DNA sequence: TAATAATAGTTTTTAGTTTATTAG
DNA sequence: TAATAAACTAAAAACTATTATTATG
């Protein structure tokens, strides 16, 4: 119900200048933090923000450490976020010409967090790294910082101009940025910070290093803010005598927009004189107004209509009975199809905590079904109102605790039965061998998985699942442009948008020649249906 | 393609069906009548676009457009209406039979050629595209014998003629369906099973057509056109309709937001859109809203290839989407669709792609997994060759997973519950389960359309069968709860 | 001056709605 | 105690079913 973020920024001179093509890492930082914070504020998150500027004149920090926490200035301290801070971030922050110690900024921000602990519910908190590691710093602070992180317990996040691992487009899907062309000062900076953070967390910290580019592509900047969904405890009892009480968790979900769009007057820009209504007139040879309460909700049955009032359906409807996770039977893991999955959300199964008998029971069950490659069938009942479903449950293995994938399954009246001509044996479109070889050339020439070392080395050259849905960020960017520029038209598509969505360029460059062979080998035509703007501002 | 599968039942009336072989079983007559009821029922809520008709021969009065004898129509071809069932069903039962013996009559002679001719003429009257024409015969006899063989000859001629016409014939056993005393004459006319026509399948529905014709885009330059098919989708209760209290007539609906300041309704120009964030009232037009939503033109922006070896299998966003190539803008498309599918052995490398179902909708990522053709040994094709679109998750989708790894079960339990589970196995017939709810709705609607109170509550395995499977396994599981303290209490 | 040639009329998914109903 | 699943609403497309053009006389 609360989260705490504190943004400490470097405003030195190295932030200002950068290698051409590898744009100023400070502007990468400002853009990433901007869409971060606007997502925080749009999502009405019960959040909390503190803004600090170090490497700038003065010390807005409450404590200068005997004037040793110098050039450390808190900008907007711990208060509920607003557009003021973000507009200052995008615009009113300017490149500077000097630096300070980032660790001192970290400790004073922690101290500000400590100051703001009373009166307000204190749940969680985070710190993120924004420094190109060219400032001046000591090396004897390791004890105090390690003790603060091991006691004050704030999660850390790193960012770099480069990554831990022309063509370098923006840091999105492009060639890896060099990991050995940096200055040595940045080398000891990265070494010491990675040491301190692995001491904070451990081995998984080694993966916790990221960059501005990574935040652009991946969602680690956004995973440090999180919201758990409610448990759905249920009795997954298997049979008619034994009982198993466990909980349920929505795992995958079509996450849509939550905020609606009111319809507004153009003049008052309000809602009062905008009342939406209908009158429910009556269809006759003459128009006749009829009260809304002069109606019955019938249905089209046969070639006529059977009136079916609510008081009817309410007492002939399907009287289901409560939430349930009973098992119908069992079938082979082959006796299911990806074409056959059904529903709208993957729901993941977990044993209810505080009941370890259920834990061992389901652990045994999942192990067994894993051994037998045998999938189960469950009638999924949600409540006293949701009509039941039928769904498959099968084990999902992982290095941690396993789980049980549950998916809704279709019904006999849900299958759609079409027929299609069999083109595997086409007497009119049998593919030529030249076509076949061109096909093989295209298949092999381009691919998005890098297989090497024969060590199950599967790395996706275009890892999609880590991408968020662009509609939201586009919405937000337009929101900023509109709310900041009352009389300005809509902004462009924010090319970073495409850059995230563009496929790796080396693939198309390498497979263009196979593409040329295709365009040479195959016959193609065109047709109508091209859509255009009618009237255009010629000038 | 379009077209209608009209059908007509033909029922014998020679008093042989008026008697139930002097036993408890239903009369052949009344079993046939119940069959007709069942077919109307299964037709109305499956496709109210077919046609149906029923004619009785071996009758006393004669009703038909041709004034022929021993022929008694009841319903010319029409969409199956509840009125039809209302009128028919009063003829069923013992009392309906005996009162039908008098309200119309009870057995007579006939001439089969005439009745066949009459049915043909009945079909000729229709003015629609008739996809499939069928005459299915309800009779108890074997064949006319005490007639002139000229009658049989005329029957053979007329039957061959109808077979020429494109009329498909079926014949039902009445006296002893399964007794196998039929077909010493019909061996060369037609081209029991009526129980299947009875209450075994119901509450079905069918569609024919395709989804949006979307452009597959593999490069900025060359083009390729495909088709989209959604071989599965949730069935919902068909939308209601707003009647009157008592006219049972749909009422109109004028619908706008109004304003108190004036008697004139609002205007689409006057309407504005906004979102409120306290101090912020971001004012937008619907147009700029759509512009916000839109990113690029509809089509399949190909991303690249990914081996099927592993993408994931636990993720799901939407029902799968079948793809079938089709000339929509470009000819010979199936030429490129002839391959990529003959051998998925190295074509199993799937096709990551950017998908846009229609105008302006922010795209997703689609897994264009090939699925090769299978053939059923009855020369039947299910799961046709091609592609299924598996919608791909985005980062924002994977909601928080609470982390709880505490304890693994002891191996003495895993084999023991392997023995537990192995006893029960259901082949998973995909047709073996049904939505109880829509079916219940359907039966209710059938009830109110007629004089049936609500006599329909049958389960279709949606409820657990473990009411008997519990004792089927026996009780081995009970001692197989070796957790000393029961998690329940 | 008989031959074609763009086109609007039904369904139908979709999908943003609004709404109850367990819940803290 | 608000999530949320469900009933509820427009909205776009296909598969139709047709009508404006010429044509040649």
């Amino acid at each position: 119900n609360k989260a705490a973020v504190v943004l400490c920024m470097d405003v030195g001179f190295t932030m200002s200048n950068s290698i051409p093509g590898i744009e100023s890492p400070f502007e990468q930082a400002k853009k990433v933090i901007t869409m971060f914070v606007q997502r925080q504020v749009f999502a009405e998150n019960k959040d909390e923000i503190a803004l600090v500027l170090f490497g700038t004149d003065g010390t807005d920090n409450p404590l200068s450490g005997g004037d040793q926490y110098q050039n450390i200035t808190v900008h907007r301290h711990l208060m509920l976020p607003d557009f003021d801070l973000l507009e200052d971030i995008e615009s009113k922050i300017q490149p500077g010409s000097q630096q300070a110690d980032f660790l001192d900024a970290l400790i004073v921000s922690m101290d500000v967090i400590q100051h703001e602990t009373i009166g307000k519910k204190f749940e969680k908190r985070h710190i993120e790294i924004f420094t190109d590691l060219s400032s001046r710093f000591s090396k004897s602070q390791l004890d105090i910082i390690i003790h603060s992180l091991k006691k004050c317990d704030i999660s850390l996040q790193f960012f770099l101009p480069f990554s831990l691992g022309g063509p370098f487009r923006l840091g999105g899907h492009g060639p890896s940025f060099p990991l050995k062309g940096i200055t040595e000062q940045q080398k000891e900076g990265l070494e010491i910070v990675k040491m301190v953070m692995i001491s904070l967390e451990g081995e998984d910290g080694l993966d916790e290093i990221y960059s501005f580019s990574e935040s652009l592509r991946k969602l680690c900047v956004f995973k440090k803010i999180e919201r758990h969904s409610i448990h759905w405890p249920c009795r997954l009892t298997i049979g008619s005598n034994l009982s198993i009480r466990i909980a349920a968790y929505k795992s995958i979900l079509q996450e849509r927009v939550k905020k609606t769009w009111t319809v507004v007057d153009a003049k008052t820009l309000k809602k009062e004189d905008i009342q939406k209504e209908t009158v429910y007139c009556l269809n006759d040879d003459d128009e006749t107004e009829v009260l809304k309460e002069d109606i019955i909700q019938g249905f089209r049955y046969g070639s006529d209509i059977v009136p079916f009032s609510k008081v009817d359906e309410e007492q002939m409807k399907y009287k289901s009975e409560g939430k349930c996770f009973s098992v119908l039977g069992f079938c082979k893991s082959s006796q299911v199809q990806r074409r056959f999955f059904m529903g709208n959300q993957v729901l993941k199964v977990f044993a209810a905590r505080d009941d370890e008998a259920a834990a061992v029971a389901l652990s045994s069950l999942i192990h067994a079904l894993d051994d037998l490659d045998m999938v189960a069938i469950v009638r999924y009942a949600y409540d006293k109102r949701a009509n039941p479903q039928v769904g498959v449950a099968f084990p999902h293995i992982k290095h941690n605790y396993e789980c049980l994938v549950y998916v809704q399954l279709p019904f006999m009246e849900d299958l759609r039965q079409y027929m299609f001509s069999s083109l595997k044996n086409s007497k009119k479109y049998a593919p030529t061998e030249a076509q076949l070889n061109a096909v093989d050339a295209l298949i092999d020439s381009m691919s998005l998985a890098k297989k090497d070392e024969k060590t199950d080395t599967l790395e996706d050259l275009f890892p999609t699942t880590k991408i968020p849905n662009p509609r939201f960020q586009r919405l937000f960017q337009c929101l900023l442009h509109r709310a900041l520029h009352p009389r300005e038209p809509l902004p462009p598509i924010q090319q970073h948008i495409w850059n995230m969505l563009n496929p790796p360029a080396e693939v198309t460059t390498k497979s263009q020649i196979p593409l040329s062979k295709i365009k040479t080998l195959f016959p193609l035509i065109e047709a109508k249906k091209k859509d255009q703007v009618t009237a255009q501002e010629i000038f | 393609y379009s077209g209608r599968d009209s059908l007509i039942f033909l029922v014998d009336a020679s008093k042989a069906m008026f008697e139930s072989q002097s036993e408890d079983e239903l009369t052949p007559f009344d079993m046939s009548i119940q069959c007709i009821q069942s077919v109307y029922i299964s037709k109305i809520i499956s496709s109210d676009r077919d046609l149906l008709a029923v004619v009785f021969y071996g009758t006393e009065k004669d009703k038909n457009s041709v004034n022929f004898k021993n022929i008694y129509v009841l319903q010319e071809l029409d969409n199956p209406g509840a009125k039809r069932i209302l009128e028919l069903d009063q003829f069923k039962g013992q009392q309906g039979q005996k009162r039908f013996q008098d309200m119309m009559g009870h057995g007579s002679d006939y001439s089969l050629s005439e009745v066949l001719w009459v049915c043909a003429n009945l079909f000729s009257d229709v003015q629609f595209k008739m996809s499939h024409k069928r005459i299915m015969l309800f009779t108890n006899e074997d064949n006319p014998h005490g007639n002139d063989s000229a009658k049989a000859s005329r029957a053979r001629t007329k039957a061959g003629d109808l077979r020429d016409t494109g009329i498909f014939l079926d014949l039902m056993h009445l006296k002893k369906p399964g007794g196998f005393d039929i077909s010493l004459f019909y061996r060369d006319i037609i081209s029991s099973k009526l129980e299947d026509l009875l209450r075994k399948v119901r509450a079905k529905e069918t569609r024919k057509r395709a989804l949006s014709r979307l452009k597959l885009k593999l490069n900025k330059d060359i083009v390729i056109s495909v088709g989209i098919y959604n071989l599965v989708q949730k069935a919902l209760k068909p939308p209601p309709i707003k009647l009157y209290r008592e006219t049972n007539e749909p009422v109109k609906t004028k619908t706008r937001t109004f304003n108190t300041s004036t008697g004139g309704l609002l205007l689409p120009s006057d309407t504005k859109r906004s979102q409120i964030y306290g101090s912020r009232q971001i004012i937008l037009e619907k147009e700029e809203t759509e512009e916000l939503k839109r990113f690029d033109d509809p089509g399949l922006m190909l991303m690249g290839f990914k081996p099927l070896v592993l993408l994931k299998k636990h993720h799901y966003l939407r029902p799968s989407l079948f793809v079938y190539p089709e000339e929509s803008l470009v000819i010979g498309s199936s030429t490129l669709f002839s391959a990529l599918l003959i051998k998925c052995l190295e074509k199993e490398v799937a096709a990551l792609c950017r998908y846009t179902p229609r105008r302006n909708i922010p795209p997703y990522f689609v897994a264009l997994v090939p699925q090769e053709e299978e053939l059923d040994d009855q020369k039947i094709q299910v799961t046709p060759p091609g592609f299924q679109l598996v919608f791909l998750p985005f980062a924002d989708d994977k909601r928080k997973m609470p982390f709880t790894e505490k304890i693994m079960a002891t191996p003495e339990q895993v084999g023991k519950m392997k023995a537990i589970v192995e006893k029960l196995r259901f082949t998973y017939r995909s047709d073996s389960f049904e939505n109880p709810v829509l079916q219940q709705h359907f039966r209710n609607l059938e009830a109110l359309a007629l004089d049936l109170m609500e006599p329909e509550q049958a389960v279709d395995l949606t409820l657990p069968k473990v009411e008997a499977m519990n004792k089927r396994l026996g009780s081995l599981v009970d001692e197989f709860k070796e957790l000393v303290y029961p998690p329940d209490y």
